[PDB]
RNA sequence: AUCGCUUCUUCGGCUUAGCUAAGAUCAAAGUGUAGUAUC
């Protein structure tokens, strides 16, 4: 090995509760102003990044959410489901507008090109 | 009466940590995230 | 699997010997006298019957296996 | 009495065409029975065996070959596809089955033991050295 | 090299089993940690400042 | 290799193959030892 | 009908068919047992012939601790069965 | 012996539906869900903070 | 009931199962009848691939260092076993607890 | 076998030096391993204790694992 | 609405006041069948 | 949750403890003998 | 290689024969270390 | 044993207290 | 002081094919066919 750069120790100060099932997701905002997380209660919360508030709970998924995205180009949120969908979310209307059929089983990660329309 | 078994040792280290129990959402689905 | 006496110009069963016994028999041999008809099992089995006795529920009196036929 | 023993001792006492047109019932056997499972590798490998002995031996490779590509980390398999071409007497194909093998799995003792206990067999040694000068580039424990 | 390892205790009434993870993600500025946990709860890592630096070190060790 | 040695199953329940398995291994999983009981001694100040 | 007393081929046939099917199919194992069918299998074995059912002579203690708790409970038989685990017919006519 | 209720021992793997790659074969049927649906993309507006606006403030 | 006990332990099968055996051995009676009066007297499908008329889904070997064209070749009960030798073959304790002695070491 | 010869050993100890209550959990410890249908010289010399250095409340309770124990062998 | 009142009325008390009308004997009775065994399916509890 | 109410009772349980389990007690009896009530006897063997 | 193929091929009733007899093999193995004080309970006649 | 049998049954075997009586005795321990 | 074939015993390794409201539920008797023993 050579020599280890140095980093600051990191250190915990939040349990924001209120999912009432696991959570398996995490994506900030290009904003960096909230975050978004999915869980085994097959609900999307959004999380205002500094005050730790919840400002939204999204209830399309029909089983479970595991996977979220949030577009770096595109005001839209992605995300997957153990439930076989994949979901387009439209952030000027909180309301889901596309559905990506073709997974024969859970989806369990998703990536959103950076430059490309592409999913 | 049957009550309550649990939480205060961990929130000793609530002490140092805040802990956010938020089961509702401080705006309404309507609200756009702003277009 | 059934062995059915039937009377001349008459279509119905008048007999059924009916015996989980009863397999398909290719061949049926009569004596010249009447005393005795021969049948050959598929399994090489042979098996003798009275032509008049109609003992209905089946019976294996005599019977052999000594051919080396495959039935 | 009666108890535990004697009624289940009891109830455990109760307890060439046509060559031809049976191997065509076999092959069915295997096939289907490939088709449903696929991952049911002991009997790929026994429809590998099975077409083997006939002289089917050609069919045989190809039961193989096609084993291969539904596991490829397969080492049961590799070890039989081998020791089927070397009973067979087919070593080249044998040495090739080796070759594969160590190339894409380099960290399996199994083959480079196996192989060069081949060789050396066949007298080969110059061939077993090589194999064994081979098995150290990869640093082996 | 490795230099934290921490241990997550998770929130009342599920101790043994729940305590694992799986998210994570940094915020854009890359100074916040967001993971998400099997204990039905998202927590969030922060950096210590206080002293730390001069109390830490790091050497050599190639 | 001894750490993952994994008891077989034994339901109460559910038994597809038919087997028998009866008497010392079906109660081996039924646990009912582990419990003890003991009960707050206010009772006695109830009674009396 | 059913009821009456036990025989022995009634208990062996019921801890036979509580070795394949039994320890809550009670149901499926009455169809062996004629006369004796649904709830009366499930309390013969629990009552008299599980396993750890301590059929011996009652010690020191077990009596004291029975007429300690008879004191204690009133009548409560049911609950008192668990603490000195001799059951409830054990008690109570040890009791008695 | 019960074998047919099988559980998910082996699983199957995508890419082999129709038009799967194989999309000259993707055939002349698409009608309920797929055909109409936000032809028309919204791209996210200038000063999303997010890279080049983030550096640029502190 | 020792009877139907028996018979009710044993039994160990499904409807289907038992019924199916029947419809194997049913098969192999007609496969008797049926191929008797092939031998003496004496399919067209489209539906299955003929596993036997050409190698299926032919998968190659691929090439090597070797000749392989070189090689040529032509063609061309422990239970039961046990039964006359068999037949021939003619703890944990508790801890002692003990209550302390009444004159102890001291007093002695 | 010479766990119980020294489990006698022992209780003559205690009984010379008069630890009775020490002396009932050797022979009680020790008739745990033994059965009266062939150790009878082992029961016979318990009894012997427990009539001449016991009680009505300890020769019953003597009695008691007397019979538990034989259980314990005598399935038949 | 007394609401709780069936579940709290714990039997060791309720024996000593119907033991004054019930003439003792019945108030054994009528107390110790309360105190029976619960079944659902494969759910048992003891009903204290 | 009724299991676990009933095995909190026997762990928990005695809540109507000393105090008020007698003041009730006494309450009734004080009651029943103003009303010079009689207990309902066991009923006679040949009872019309 | 023949002798190295026959060389691998070489290494109460309770039960239906094949099957259950050699899940109960199975059985003791593991469970039998536990089992034993349950099973002298049964043996002595459930006293 | 016997002694605590005497002291239960004079709780169980009583009365009621609308049938005046004489108190059976109860023992200590 | 060196030497070989076989039989036997004996040790380790050597697979319950989901789910739910335990999925749901508790007639027995008499007539017809098949199997075993005796003249």
């Amino acid at each position: 090995m050579m020599k280890p750069k140095w980093h600051a120790p990191w250190k915990l100060y939040r349990v924001a509760s209120g999912h009432t099932g696991w959570v398996r997701a995490v994506d900030v905002e290009p904003g960096n102003q909230w975050f978004a997380s999915g869980g085994a209660d097959r609900i999307i919360k959004i999380w205002d990044l500094a005050s730790g508030q919840l400002k939204l709970s999204l209830t399309g998924h029909i089983s479970s959410v595991r996977a979220v995205k949030v577009s770096p180009r595109h005001p839209f949120l992605f995300s997957g489901g153990e439930d076989k969908q994949v979901k387009c979310w439209d952030l000027e209307y909180n309301k889901v507008i596309r559905h990506y059929h073709g997974h024969l089983s859970a989806v369990q990660a998703l990536s959103v090109h950076p430059s490309l329309d592409v999913l | 009466e049957d009550k309550k078994y649990y939480a205060t040792a961990l929130e000793v280290y609530g002490e140092g940590v805040e802990t956010l129990v938020q089961e509702e959402d401080a705006q309404p689905l309507t609200e756009p995230i702003v277009k | 699997k059934s062995v059915r006496i039937w009377e001349w110009e008459i279509p119905v069963d008048t007999k059924l010997i009916q015996n989980v016994g009863l397999h398909a028999i290719p061949t049926m041999t009569k004596s010249p006298n009447d005393k005795w008809v021969v049948g050959q099992c598929m399994d090489n089995r042979i098996v003798l019957f009275q032509l008049v006795d109609d003992k209905l529920r089946f019976s294996k009196k005599k019977a052999f296996r000594g051919h080396n036929a495959a039935g | 009495q009666i108890t535990a023993e004697q009624l289940l001792r009891e109830a455990k006492e109760r307890e060439p065409d046509e060559l031809k047109e049976y191997q065509r019932k076999k092959r069915k056997e295997f096939e289907d029975g490939i088709r449903k499972n696929r991952m049911q590798l002991a009997n790929w490998i026994k429809y590998g065996k099975w077409e083997e002995s006939i002289g089917e031996i050609q069919r045989a490779r190809s039961v193989f070959e096609r084993a291969l590509d539904v596991d490829h980390r397969s080492i049961s398999i590799w070890l039989q596809y081998a020791e089927m071409e070397m009973r067979c007497k087919q070593i080249n194909h044998a040495r090739n089955v080796f070759d594969r093998a160590i190339t894409i799995m380099p960290r399996a003792m199994q083959f480079w033991l196996k192989y060069s206990y081949m060789e050396e067999v066949i007298e080969n040694i110059p061939g077993a050295r090589q194999i064994f000068e081979r098995w150290i580039e990869w640093e082996p424990p | 090299f490795c230099f934290q390892k921490i241990q997550t205790k998770p929130q009342p009434g599920s101790i043994e089993s729940e305590a694992g993870i799986y998210a994570s993600c940094f915020d854009k500025t890359g100074l916040r940690l967001i993971t998400a946990e099997a204990d039905k709860t998202i927590k969030m890592y922060k950096e210590d400042d206080e002293a730390t630096e001069e109390s830490h070190p790091i050497v050599w060790r190639p | 290799q001894n750490d993952w040695k994994i008891p077989p199953c034994i339901s109460n329940w559910k038994n597809p193959k038919g087997f028998t398995v009866g008497l010392d291994k079906r109660l081996a999983a039924d646990g009912r030892g582990l419990q003890q009981t003991h009960i707050n001694e206010n009772f006695a100040k109830l009674a009396d | 009908i059913k009821g009456g007393v036990w025989k022995n081929t009634e208990d062996e046939i019921l801890k036979a068919a509580i070795m394949k099917y039994g320890k809550n199919q009670w149901s499926r194992i009455a169809s062996l047992l004629h006369r004796k069918s649904a709830k009366q299998c499930k309390a013969r074995w629990f009552e008299w012939l599980d396993p750890g059912i301590k059929k011996t002579e009652w010690s020191r203690e077990e009596d004291e601790k029975l007429l300690h708790l008879a004191k204690l409970m009133p009548t409560q038989w049911r609950t008192i069965a668990p603490i000195v685990g001799r059951t409830s017919a054990q008690c109570l006519e040890r009791y008695e | 012996m019960t074998t047919a209720h099988r559980p998910t021992f082996h699983p199957a793997r995508g890419g082999t539906a129709r038009g799967e790659g194989d999309l000259s074969k993707l055939s002349n049927q698409y009608s309920s869900k797929d055909m109409p649906s936000h032809t028309k993309m919204k791209y996210r507006q200038t000063g999303q903070e997010t890279e080049a606006d983030l550096r640029k403030k502190d | 009931m020792l009877s139907e006990a028996r018979a009710r332990l044993a039994n160990t099968q499904g409807k289907k199962a038992k019924r199916k055996a029947r419809e194997r051995q049913l098969s192999d009676a007609r496969r008797l009848a049926s191929l008797q009066k092939r031998r003496e007297m004496r399919k067209p499908k489209r539906n299955q691939i003929d596993y036997s008329e050409e190698i299926p889904f032919e998968k190659h070997v691929p090439a090597g260092f070797h000749n392989p064209s070189e090689d040529r070749y032509v063609v061309e009960e422990m239970e039961m076993r046990r039964e006359d030798r068999e037949k021939l073959k003619k703890k944990k304790r508790s801890k002692l607890v003990l209550p302390e002695p009444q004159i102890s070491d001291r007093e002695l | 076998d010479k766990s119980r010869a020294m489990s006698l050993r022992y209780a003559q100890l205690e009984t010379t030096v008069g630890e009775i209550d020490r002396a009932r959990a050797i022979y009680a410890h020790a008739a745990e391993i033994s059965d009266p249908k062939v150790h009878v010289k082992f029961w016979d010399t318990w009894k012997n204790f427990e009539v001449a250095h016991g009680n009505e409340a300890t020769v019953r309770d003597m009695l008691r694992v007397r019979r538990s124990v034989e259980a314990s062998y005598n399935v038949n | 609405k007394l609401e709780k009142i069936a579940e709290k009325m714990d039997l060791t008390l309720l024996n000593r006041l119907l033991r004054l009308i019930v003439d003792h004997n019945i108030a054994d009775y009528m107390t110790s069948k309360n105190n029976v065994l619960i079944n659902y399916k494969d759910m048992n509890h003891t009903n204290s | 949750s009724e299991q676990e109410r009933q095995h909190n009772y026997l762990k928990d349980g005695p809540y109507i403890s000393a105090e008020e389990a007698v003041a009730i007690y006494t309450t009734t009896v004080h009651w029943l003998e103003s009303r010079r009530f009689s207990p309902i006897p066991f009923p006679p063997l040949s009872y019309k | 290689v023949h002798g190295q193929v026959k060389r691998r091929e070489q290494y109460p009733i309770d039960y239906i024969n094949e099957k259950n007899k050699k899940f109960n093999k199975k059985l003791d193995k593991y469970y039998g270390k536990y089992t034993e004080d349950i099973k002298d309970d049964l043996e002595r006649g459930t006293a | 044993v016997q002694l605590e049998l005497e002291n239960l049954m004079a709780l169980q075997n009583t009365e009621s207290a609308l049938k005046g009586g004489l108190n059976t005795p109860l023992h200590e321990s």
